[PDB]
């Protein structure tokens, strides 16, 4: 997906140069079309780890003070659902 | 060649014609199209565009794009481009350094004199104006044929001796003339002049866009003034609209996706257009041409019968709402053809300059 953010930003040169040539067609075509297709298409990409978020404070204060405050991550979810067995 | 050149350089339309051994040939600009959109688009740069290039930035460059400053020759319209204010005659001037390596290119040496060409409406201090951007460009306008009588002698209308009587309707798309012309023994008067200087052939095509964008918000409920380049946009294809149906009974203009319409989907245009509809929409455009012509009557005392020539100058005289109240007007008088009449003053302003040489 990096490559086609950097064909956003290709189609972003495109819609300049589409308006530079008098290119209405392109204009629309660019900033209805092709810029936000493929940014929905790249918010689709997203697939979640570069900035600390509000888990890794909830981490640290479990791993401090041993009280477990998180999210369930996947696995204790299906372990606490059969517990009477 | 004639050694000079003649210019028609029009409000909208700046045209030049040389004579290729007195065959008078109108020299396809640098830009291709022998028109100069007469237009000077100060970039925002401190270069100046011309022409087409100039015209696609009547939108863009519409803080620093000058228009019909033919029009405002006669005085120091000066204009404020980055630097100083700039004033007509160098506005023109700057068109004219544009012909000059047009022509110089398309010679293989700087032949450079002109018979450049003032309205019949124009008055000698736009023609002093011209004169100082001739000292400016480096073309010399070793005399100016008034746009008229440029027509009467592009198109070879030499008819009496004695005298003869001439009407040339100037529609530029940016300048409108009513002139009767008296001449004889080779001397030239314009007898009379009346017309519509705001009007051209681009008001025309103003007209044109109103219209467009008005059943563009007919339908859906977009404006085009909301986009500059939808503007410029709309201005090109009303004009090439123009030379369509100077022709064409109709024509059907489109243009992929544009602006979001109501339910968010890329609004394109598509449409005919019938000429009918367009020579509606003139229609007070076409007022602006008439009592103009009943002025230029008047000041002649002329019947439209005794006249001995009819002229179409200027691009927008290829239209046929134009011939159409010619003859109406004119009690059915054709006008002579032969040359564009965006070429025709450039090209009898060119037969002026040979016969000069």
């Amino acid at each position: 997906v990096r490559d086609l953010k950097e064909q956003l930003e290709a189609l972003r040169g495109e819609s300049e140069r589409a308006e530079r040539d008098g290119d209405l067609a392109k204009a629309a075509e660019l900033r209805y079309g092709r810029i936000p297709e493929v940014e929905k298409k790249l918010d689709a990409a997203l697939p979640q780890k570069e900035e600390v978020g509000p888990d890794d404070i909830a981490d640290v204060v479990s791993a401090w003070t041993g009280i477990p405050a998180g999210r369930l991550l996947e696995g204790e979810t299906a372990k606490l659902l059969r517990m009477e067995d | 060649m004639a050694r000079a050149v003649g210019i028609d350089l029009g409000t909208t339309n700046s045209v030049v014609s040389v004579l290729e051994g007195g065959d008078p040939v109108v020299v396809a600009n640098s830009e291709g199209s022998r028109t100069t959109p007469s237009i000077v688009a100060f970039a925002r740069n401190g270069e100046v565009l011309v022409g087409q290039p100039a015209k696609n930035q009547a939108v863009t460059n519409v803080d620093r794009t000058v228009r019909s400053v033919k029009r405002h020759m006669g005085s120091d319209w000066s204009i404020e481009i980055d630097g100083k204010k700039y004033t007509a005659p160098e506005i023109s001037a700057r068109i004219l350094m544009k012909l000059k390596r047009d022509a110089e290119a398309y010679l293989g040496e700087d032949i450079t004199d002109a018979v450049i060409t003032t309205p019949a409406y124009f008055n000698d201090a736009q023609r002093q104006a011209t004169k100082d951007a001739g000292q400016i460009a480096g073309l010399n306008v070793l005399r100016i044929v008034n746009e008229p009588t440029a027509a009467a002698l592009a198109y070879g209308l030499d008819k009496g001796e004695k005298e003869q009587r001439i009407l040339v309707f100037d529609l530029g798309g940016g300048t409108f003339d009513v002139s009767l012309l008296e001449i004889g023994e080779g001397v030239v008067e314009v007898r009379a002049t009346s017309g519509d200087n705001h009007l051209g052939g681009d008001d025309w095509d103003q007209r044109v866009v109103d219209w467009l964008v008005d059943k563009f918000k007919g339908t859906s409920g977009i404006d085009l003034t909301k986009d500059k380049m939808a503007m410029q946009r709309l201005r090109e294809a009303a004009e090439k609209a123009k030379i369509e149906l100077s022709s064409s009974q109709s024509t059907s203009i489109n243009l992929p996706y544009i602006t979001v319409d109501a339910d968010k989907n890329p609004l394109f245009l598509d449409e005919q257009l019938t000429r009918a509809e367009f020579q509606r929409i003139t229609q007070d455009l076409l007022d602006r041409t008439r009592k103009p012509f009943q002025s230029v009557i008047a000041d002649t005392g002329i019947s439209v019968s005794e006249i001995d020539h009819v002229v179409l100058v200027g691009g927008s005289t290829r239209m046929p709402a134009v011939t159409d109240l010619v003859k109406e007007l004119t009690g059915g008088k054709e006008p002579n053809k032969g040359v564009n009449p965006d070429e025709v003053v450039a090209v009898g302003a060119a037969l002026q300059a040979g016969v000069l040489k």
